[PDB]
RNA sequence: CUCUAACUAUAAAAAUCUCUCUUCUC
């Protein structure tokens, strides 16, 4: 039966979108369904920041970001923890969880 | 040489490790006690320890 | 007693090729002992133990076998080696045999020595192992050129002449070799006369055959003719056959026949 | 500026085996180029963070010697195609950078991203493990 | 590790003895002209190091040029062309972002239109300039996204294009990267375009070259002090 | 009754299984 009304792709009026390889397993996904996830992190984390600063030119140097769209697989998605099994009255909510933090 | 260190503990961040066994700590040195360190230990432990270290470049990583 | 190691110094260098005989297991890994050198013993660990999963031990490491091994970290100050079996490339370990063989047979030679003139075995290598490991890299070449060439007793000092004298003994009783060199040549005469002509030239053979070595042209077919030399020199037998052929070629050139080759002369 | 010789750190992180090569700043001069795997045994920790580590006290030691006291980083990962996500141990062979002595300028990401793939290896079902 | 098949299919030295440092000299148009020092292999005489150095692609950092941090997320190339002995000259190569500013900027619920054009200075330096722009969400629009129908952006990317071409053949790369400096033509395609659409982050991106004419001594060093 | 900031990072191997099923009416 239909777990999912939306079939999980996302696509709803298109028939057919281009494909996206997979980031770990390289698997042809569509990029609808294809779980994407914006990595936006420091390029040297807050284990390093007090040596970087101690140890930089250019007093006050606005160290760089890093920014990354992961395409992740769905199997990938499910076994490397990106997505979770939900309660099928769960399913239902498509919000992120919450704000990780505020 | 013998570039042997010391660092004392100030606060202990759980218990990790497959086996269960290991625990994992915040170490501050002896010196400069503002360069901090998360580190792997192996045995009992508690706020105010000192661990000798032969390294200290090495930071913690969760042992799976 | 078997010590003072084969090479100049006790201790191993940083990349070196070496075999080792097992002598226990712990739980960490294995500290045994070196071959290729004295006896300094040195760990192997398990995860650089075995090339596929290591499943067991006792199936691989056969302790009180001999094994192929590597070091890659040395301890030079009271005697610690950090050794790798894993790491042995499908060339080391035959490069390894062929290096332990000849050191093994260096060092049997010399215990004999040791054990018949009841001196320790360091002060003999540092009186003859060394200085002809020093002159021509390995002892070995060394006696087989004493089983040939008898200079190299030249400048080196024994401890006593006895013990030279009976070290020349022993080479001559247990280093004994020649190389069974053997060439095919095609006979292809249908000439007049056809006999006379293998004895002439079988007598020509006989003629210049040297006292220390053999020639004698073996009969197995009528167009193959087999030559076999024992070389004890290795390199003056090849000149031998290829003189008997030169010899063979001068009497064919005027019979009215010819002849052939299949196996030049090769060991 | 104090006469501050400048060089590039130009890191290469991949998922195996991390690299460290200091050049000068127009780059085609090549100095102390040790890698990860020139320095840890087990072939599978090359991607650790003790083998960029060890590699960087040596890039930092021969740079020392040369005369060039502060590095540009220029963080690589794997790139192309690929999965060019920075490696393991690129980050602990930056930090290991700026411990010994050397000073930082301008830290750099210069990792190939294409304005697309060729193809990427796997077959449309991809590694399936 | 230390492992190898040897599949080979002392005479050792230190080649750091042979070497020594230049001096790069960056041009009048910017501030801070003393750039950095590259180390080049001792001069011979079969092959001497001059030809060598000449070619030679230097890149630095604006804001390292010029002192501000304003200049922080671009990046100027610099050629080695004219070597004065212990200290060579650097005429303009090229110009390129950061890929973190890039990046930083290209964010989602937004247009980015892209103008690309292929032009010739006011000399015969044959240059190609990428311009981008997003797409601004107004100080009043509850409308969560921000798109622009592609009428306005065919228009947005005809608008750059001129403006461009303009500045382009109206000076050369030495005004034109003095113009490029204070990055005034950001400003005035931001301008051009305000009625159209209200485009925030109007940048000028990885101004490439294509072609040098000959090679010109009076301006290069002209150029210099 | 006014609000968009923090973060990483595990995929070794594991095949197969002979019974027999039994009523709800105060
Ligand atoms: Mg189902
Ligand atoms: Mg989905
Ligand atoms: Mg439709
Ligand atoms: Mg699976
Ligand atoms: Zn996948």
């Amino acid at each position: 039966p239909k777990k999912r009304a939306s079939n999980g792709r996302n696509k709803k009026g298109r028939g057919h979108v281009k494909p996206v390889r997979c980031v770990n397993c390289s698997r042809s996904v569509p990029k609808d369904k294809a779980i994407k996830r914006m990595a936006i992190r420091n390029i040297v984390e807050a284990a390093a920041i007090r040596d970087l600063s101690e140890a930089s030119v250019y007093a006050e140097y606005a160290l760089p970001k890093t920014y990354n769209k992961l395409h992740y697989c769905i199997s990938c998605a499910i076994h490397a923890r990106i997505v979770r099994v939900r309660s099928r009255t769960d399913r239902r909510i498509r919000a992120p969880p919450q704000r990780p933090r505020f | 040489k013998t570039p042997v260190t010391l660092a004392k503990v100030i606060k202990v961040l759980g218990r990790t490790g497959s086996r269960g066994g290991v625990t994992q700590v915040r170490v501050e040195f002896l010196e400069d006690t503002t360069r901090t360190i998360v580190r792997n230990v192996k045995g009992p432990v508690r706020e105010g320890d000192i661990l000798v270290l032969m390294e200290s470049e090495r930071e913690a990583r969760r042992l799976r | 007693t078997s010590h003072c190691r084969f090479y100049e110094n006790k201790y191993p260098e940083i990349d070196d090729i070496v075999m080792v005989n097992v002598q226990q297991i712990a739980e960490m890994g294995a500290y045994v002992k070196l071959l290729e050198y004295d006896n300094i013993e040195g760990m192997i660990l398990l995860s650089e133990l075995s090339r596929r999963r290591i499943r067991s031990i006792q199936k691989l490491i056969r302790v009180g076998k001999n094994d192929v091994a590597v070091v890659l970290r040395v301890d030079k100050e009271k005697g610690y080696i950090d050794l790798s079996k894993r790491r042995v490339s499908s060339e080391d370990i035959i490069k390894c045999e062929e290096k332990y063989q000849k050191s093994k047979t260096v060092h049997s030679i010399l215990r004999y020595c040791a054990e018949k003139f009841q001196i320790p075995l360091e002060e003999l290598y540092k009186t003859i192992a060394w200085p002809l490991s020093r002159k021509f890299g390995h002892a070995y070449e060394a006696f087989k050129l004493s089983i040939i060439d008898e200079t190299v007793w030249e400048g080196i000092e024994p401890p006593s002449k006895d013990v030279l004298d009976e070290l020349k003994n022993y080479i001559s009783k247990r280093l004994t070799p020649a190389v069974k060199i053997r060439a095919d040549v095609e006979v292809s005469c249908f000439s007049y006369e056809g006999i006379d002509a293998i004895k002439d030239a079988l007598k020509s053979a006989e003629d210049m055959s040297t006292e220390q070595m053999q020639v004698k042209v073996k009969l197995v077919a009528a167009p193959l003719y087999v030559l076999t030399t024992q070389a004890l020199d290795k390199q003056k037998g090849i000149e031998q056959l290829e003189s008997a052929i030169e010899k063979i070629t001068e009497v064919i050139t005027k019979y009215g026949g010819v002849c052939n080759i299949t196996m030049p002369p090769k060991a | 500026d104090n006469s501050q010789v400048f060089g590039v750190a130009r890191i290469f992180a991949s998922f195996n085996d991390t690299f460290v090569h200091v050049t000068d700043l127009s780059g085609r001069e090549t100095i102390a180029r040790v890698t990860g795997g020139m320095k840890v045994k087990a072939d599978r920790d090359e991607s650790s963070p003790y083998a960029a580590m060890l590699a960087a006290q040596d890039v930092a030691a021969k740079c020392k010697e040369v005369g060039i006291t502060a590095v540009h980083i220029k963080i690589r990962a794997t790139g192309g195609t690929r999965s060019k996500t920075p490696g393991p141990g690129g980050q602990a062979a930056l930090r290991a950078l700026a411990r010994s002595g050397l000073r930082i300028g301008r830290i750099e990401d210069v990792t190939p991203v294409p304005s697309d793939s060729t193809r990427k290896k796997g077959g449309r079902r991809g590694r399936r493990l | 590790a230390v492992g190898k098949n040897k599949r080979l299919s002392k005479r050792v030295v230190d080649p750091f003895t042979r070497k020594e440092w230049y001096d790069i000299k960056a041009p009048s148009t910017f501030e801070n002209r003393n750039v950095g020092k590259t180390l080049v292999n001792k001069s011979v005489g079969l092959k001497n190091a001059s030809d060598s150095l000449k070619g030679r692609v230097v890149e630095v950092c604006l804001a390292d040029l010029q002192g501000s941090e304003d200049h922080s997320f671009r990046k100027v190339k610099l050629r080695v062309d004219e070597v004065q002995g212990k200290n060579l000259l650097t005429n303009f190569h090229g110009m390129d972002f950061t890929t973190d500013k890039l990046r930083s900027m290209v964010r989602k619920w937004q247009t980015l239109i892209e103008a690309n054009v292929t032009v010739k200075t006011s000399d015969d330096y044959v240059l190609r300039i990428f311009a981008i722009a997003f797409t601004r969400k107004q100080a009043n629009q509850v409308k969560r996204t921000s798109y622009a129908q592609s009428s306005h952006i065919r228009q947005i990317r005809k608008v750059i294009s001129e403006i461009l071409t303009r500045e382009v053949q109206n000076s050369t790369l030495a005004q034109l990267t003095s113009k490029l400096i204070p990055e005034v033509i950001n400003k005035e395609i931001e301008n051009a375009t305000k009625d159209i659409f209200p485009l925030q982050n109007v940048h000028i991106r990885k101004v490439k070259l294509l072609k040098q004419p000959k090679f010109d001594l009076g301006s290069l060093l002209s150029l210099h002090g």
